[PDB]
């Protein structure tokens, strides 16, 4: 019966676990979509027709994109937990119906 | 950094205060009564150059949303305020469990 | 010229008068007054991105 | 020199004109620098609206 609660327990555990793998990468999907428009308009950018005043309209977008990043990592968290700005670190979560059973989650 | 960036950043790098900038691009941090007693001191080249002035307590009453910073403040308060009544929730909850153990081991 | 100059004014009157008057709800926007307002995005106080119009 | 500005154009002779020419191409500058900040903030908010869906 104490297994039996335990791995009930257990099983909330790894689904608590999932929670918070699961809302960093939708995070992280942002990311991405926004790395990949800052790509987009750096190629756009080297083009040997654009002049100086093209460059830095281009260069404005880098920035609110920028910023939009650090935004993403600062502000993410799970119930205020935040977990892309680094200070998340190592978690371990405890999946099993006896104490010493558990996963090292790492969130950079 | 602009001011509303190094507001979101003091919000990720620690849970005890809560920072925010007002209509008057003015940073102001609230450490709720459940986290944190006496008084704050501000120290450091940031806070030399943004005078934190003193502190006045503000609870849910004096709450005024009719202003931006007022309103800024005002999620700080309530989330102080549901913290505390979560709390005391968990303290009722846990007198009910135990005060139903109590009554089967006095049936027994 | 000066039948140009008739319609170079009747074009800059026309740009003061957007500026002066486009307002979203009330809130005039390009006369200057809307100066720097900070659009709160976020699901804790703090989170803000400043938009500022010109 | 003297601050011009699209407001004192005047048109009415050719001076003017060569120099009004010059006022309103930075004028046309001014503006789209202006929109190209309005449609990186707005492009920004739309990738904050989809990571606060998610």
């Amino acid at each position: 019966n104490v297994q039996s609660r335990g791995l009930d327990v257990a099983v909330r555990n790894a689904n608590d676990g999932i929670s918070i793998a699961q809302t960093a990468e939708g995070a992280m999907n942002e990311t991405t979509n926004i790395l990949q428009r800052m790509r987009d308009l750096s190629l756009q950018s080297a083009n040997g027709s654009n002049s100086k005043s093209e460059r830095v309209a281009i260069q404005e977008e880098i920035t609110a994109l920028n910023d939009e990043l650090n935004r993403i990592a600062e502000t993410t968290s799970f119930g205020g937990n935040k977990l892309l700005n680094g200070t998340f670190s190592t978690k371990s979560f405890q999946i099993g119906a006896d104490n010493g059973e558990a996963v090292m989650l790492t969130l950079k | 950094d602009d001011i509303e960036e190094v507001a979101t950043y003091i919000n990720g790098q620690t849970d005890m205060v809560k920072a925010s900038v007002n209509e008057k691009g003015q940073l102001q941090i609230f450490a709720g009564n459940n986290k944190v007693t006496g008084d704050v001191a501000f120290s450091g080249g940031l806070a030399g150059a943004l005078n934190m002035q003193a502190g006045t307590a503000e609870t849910v009453d004096t709450i005024d949303v009719t202003s931006v910073g007022g309103a800024q403040q005002s999620v700080a308060v309530i989330d102080s305020a549901l913290k505390y009544v979560d709390s005391h929730r968990a303290e009722l909850g846990a007198f009910q469990n135990r005060f139903n153990h109590a009554i089967s081991n006095l049936d027994n």
